[PDB]
RNA sequence: GAACUGGCGAUGCGGGAUGAACCGAACGUAGAGUUAAGGUGCCGGAAUACACGCUCAUCAGACACCACAAAAGGUGUUAGU
RNA sequence: UUUGCUCCACACAAUAUAGAUGGAUACGAAUAAGGCGUCCUUGUGGCGUCGCUGAACCAUAGCAGGCUAGCAACGGUGCACUUGGCGGAAAGGCCUUGGGUGCUUGCUGGCGAAUUGCAAUGUCAUUUUGCGUGGGGAUAAAUCAUUUGUAUACGACUUAGA
């Protein structure tokens, strides 16, 4: 459905295995390499919200176990690729904001 | 506007009793082909008895300049007419063609005695070969023996509203 | 881009500065312009003077109390100026004008910051060299500003204080700079310079 | 003791001045100044950096403090040959003026991981000269 | 960090007008560091939120958006022409506005 | 007081600050785009654009209709014969 | 005037915002001249360097920024104190001494984050007021009425009265 499959990895920033919109992210040129990685399990019916019923409000107030290990095999192979090239793990792990006198039209990512 | 120079041929129109006119030429600074078919006509109905009607034009061809990064002096005869009679003016210029030379003398004579593109005629135009046939001294200035000058008073123009220090205008 | 702009409005000319701070005020920009005894008027001082007798003599004739008042500050004359290119009379003009306040000499909330110039209207840069120009504060005390003096007694003793803080600023930067030049060349230092800083 | 006068010494425009085109279509060149037409524009060429001949008012460059020597009105092969001879090319790249371009361009070159590592790098070397401003 | 700015600062100068006559449905708007339309062409189609408090909360919050998008560039200097769902009240003429990056095409 | 035409009267709209007649253009209700006449320092939407000159006024000058100035002069300054 | 008034701390309400979202980052003067560094005989001095814009400089990694372990230094920074100054133009701010305490991303590690479901400002600011606590602080005048006549159309003014 158009959408970008993502994850953080989970062990560096906490972003979990995830799908995205194209057209909310910027395509920064760093590039690391995601062969050996088995993404053909997802799709769009690995993501079902599971609708809920118009009687059941929540006045004032889990996880998938399939989900979490899917997340544990995929982000251990995607650090062994990150190890490679320095400061990656910091760079994933920071987040990313404008400062005074940054101007996106003149920023290369 | 930008001017271009032009050779313009023309003729009367065939009779049976004179076949072949005598084809006469004239060059024209005009912006495009039109204003200089135009001027052309004009300069002919002053001349000879003919006008558009009773001829043709054979050829028109643009002459650019021969050598556009030689640096010369024109001298310059026009006519204009002021606003109580009609003045016949030389004044010369340094400029590096003629296109560009009776540009700068249309902006001259638009400034300095407000004549318009209506009002001047352009006599002729030559350029002169040697130095000491120059007669006005504010283009004989620019032609001593090593000519060097400095730029005083540098204004830079800024792009931001606010500047966070004192300008200097040294060049 | 700043919260508050500070103007030194000494060498400025008052219609050139009207302009743009008036377009400032009306984008939001607040902005306060301190020295403006010294801000520049082209022409002569005495076709100056006569331009305001001419505006002196200008009142409403069954009374003068309700003319137009004739303000002798040069702060209040730049503000004249400004108040002309507002429209001062509606809402949006008023709120626009109480993001200004213009003062002569520089006050104690504005003398330690930072102050900067306008430089498409600097009197160096927009006039020609020759050409005669009139000291606002001159124009002022003459047509009636009173506290001429005072404003220079205060303005040179706020001046020897701020050059007793800029010989510490000075020797304190030259400290800066020696210590960043020695510890320059190291392989930070090399990696930062491949890297454009 | 002696006369004393500030000299005041700017940039002379002359033959072999070497300039650089601040706006147009070269933009950023080095050119020099062939001849001298009027007041306010001249014939330059620059044709090392691909300049073409040409006539120019003096208000789109910026005159350098560099200066090679060209008789007036010489042609492009023997300004290529003067320019080579002089080699005012490096010259011009040892100047602190060069060198600021090339800063202002690397920075507008830089992506947002190089960006991260002048951050840290940076911090480090604020670490190394903060802890040496505590000794003098 | 200190700053999680994810967007880029405006101000909302006027509508669209005449020297007499102004036309609520098309606002202007001043993007910070922009100069000239061939930067400002980078702004194009992103969103546009104006970002207001009132006193008294609707859905949980005290704190109301409208939201618009950037049409098209206005004059040679930057300025660019944008439109909302509902037009801006016209007492916010200066007043800040926020202009995200997406739908980025970078 | 007449001749030919176009208008106003009978007609709003954009421009000329303002105005029956001038310039542009004639009108169902809306959306998008492009313009006319007129403009782009600020009021005020839009270049404190670019280029060549001229002018410094102890009543400068600043745009058709249009809201005025002449004869005669000036080693003021510029360009010419 | 039945426990009122002011200040301080937080506790909850209400009230709005001409419009925070890293930092208003301090010589003066000249512009046909300067700034900075250095040297000397200290000057309207000699020598070197810079500008050609803030496209700068500083700051900037961590749950909107967590919980922990170590290394290296003896630095950097925040908070409440504390010593000494300076500042009256609208000072209400700037500098400094000492100790405490927290953090440190200068360097190397360990754990957490998901589900806000493909975005929805996704809520973090400061302005005023009220009502509660519990901790200080202090115990007045004005007006009407009477009177005066230096005042006066009436108001107002000037006087007096435990």
């Amino acid at each position: 459905d158009n959408t970008l499959l993502v994850t953080g990895p989970f062990k560096v920033n906490g972003v979990p295995l995830r799908r995205v919109n194209a057209r909310y992210v910027i395509a920064t040129s760093t590039k690391v390499s995601v062969e050996g990685v088995n993404v053909e399990k997802f799709n769009v019916e690995y993501f079902a919200k599971e609708k809920l019923t118009k009687k059941e409000k929540k006045e004032a107030n889990e996880i998938k176990t399939e989900r979490v290990e899917d997340q544990k095999v995929v982000d251990k192979a995607l650090l062994a690729e990150i190890k490679k090239t320095p400061l990656l793990k910091q760079y994933l792990s920071a987040s990313f904001s404008l400062k005074n006198g940054d101007k996106p039209h003149l920023l290369k990512f | 506007a930008h001017f271009k120079e032009y050779q313009v041929i023309g003729r009367r129109l065939p009779t049976e009793s004179v076949p072949e006119p005598k084809l006469f030429r004239m060059r024209i600074f005009a912006s495009n082909e039109v204003i200089a078919k135009s001027r052309y006509w004009y300069f002919l109905q002053k001349l000879h008895k003919v006008k558009k009607a009773s001829g043709e034009i054979v050829s028109i061809n643009q002459i650019n300049e021969a050598h556009p990064t030689k640096v010369k002096n024109f001298g310059v005869w026009v006519r204009y007419d002021s606003r109580s009679g009609t003045h016949n003016m030389y004044k010369e210029i340094r400029d590096v063609s003629r296109v560009a030379a009776v540009e700068t003398l249309y902006q001259d004579m638009a400034a300095r005695h407000r004549a318009r593109f209506r009002s001047i005629h352009i006599l002729k135009v030559a350029e002169i070969e040697k130095t000491a046939d120059v007669k006005r001294q504010y283009v004989k200035q620019f032609l001593t023996k090593d000519l060097k000058f400095p730029l005083p008073h540098r204004v830079q123009k800024s792009t931001k509203t606010f500047s966070y220090k004192r300008p200097s205008t040294f060049y | 881009v700043e919260p508050v702009v500070v103007i030194d409005g000494k060498g400025h000319l008052v219609g050139r500065l009207a302009s743009v701070v008036a377009k400032q005020l009306l984008n939001g920009q607040k902005i306060v312009v301190v020295r403006a005894e010294e801000l520049n008027i082209s022409g002569e001082f005495f076709r100056n003077k006569l331009k305001y007798h001419d505006f002196l003599r200008k009142a409403t004739a069954f009374n003068k109390t309700r003319g137009p008042f004739h303000f002798r500050a040069p702060s209040r004359i730049f503000y004249k100026a400004l108040r002309g290119m507002v429209s001062h009379k509606t809402a949006r003009g008023k709120a626009a004008l109480e993001r200004l306040k213009v003062f002569e000499g520089i006050p104690p909330p504005y003398d330690k910051k930072k102050r900067v110039v306008v430089p498409q209207a600097l009197r160096v840069l927009r006039l020609k060299p020759g050409r005669k120009y009139t000291t606002l504060g001159k124009l002022s005390t003459s047509v009636g500003w009173k506290y001429e003096d005072v404003v220079a007694k205060l303005e040179a003793k706020r001046k020897v204080s701020s050059a007793e803080y800029y010989a510490k600023k000075r020797a304190f930067t030259k400290k800066v700079a020696s210590a960043n030049a020695t510890a320059a060349e190291s392989d930070v230092a090399k990696q930062l310079a491949a890297l454009g800083y | 003791t002696d006369s004393i006068v500030k000299a005041s010494n700017w940039r002379l425009v002359e033959v072999g001045r070497v300039v650089l085109i601040k706006k147009g279509q070269s933009a950023g060149k080095l050119a020099a100044i062939v001849e001298i037409i009027d007041q306010k524009k001249v014939l330059i060429d620059g044709p090392k950096a691909g300049v073409p001949r040409q006539a120019i008012n003096l208000g789109q460059v910026v005159l350098t403090p560099l200066t090679f020597a060209l008789p007036r009105g010489a042609r492009t092969a023997t300004v290529s040959k003067k320019w080579a001879a002089a080699a005012v090319c490096e010259k011009w790249a040892a100047s602190s003026w060069a060198k600021k371009i090339a800063q202002r361009e690397r920075r507008a070159a830089l992506t947002d991981f190089e960006r991260f590592q002048v951050m840290v790098l940076r911090k480090q070397k604020r670490y190394t000269v903060k802890k040496a401003l505590a000794k003098a | 960090a200190e700053s999680h700015r994810l967007y880029v600062k405006g101000k909302h100068l006027s509508y669209q007008r005449s020297k007499r006559v102004n036309n609520p449905n098309v606002s202007l708007i001043k993007i910070e560091g922009v100069a000239t339309p061939q930067d400002a062409q980078f702004y194009l189609g992103k969103r546009i939120a104006y970002v207001y408090r009132a006193s008294k909360e609707v859905r949980g919050s005290k704190i109301r958006v409208m939201w618009g998008k950037v049409t098209r560039t206005h004059g040679n200097s930057g300025v660019v022409r944008a439109t909302f769902r509902n037009n801006l009240p016209a007492k916010t003429f200066g007043a800040s506005v926020r202009i995200f990056l997406y739908p980025s095409n970078i």
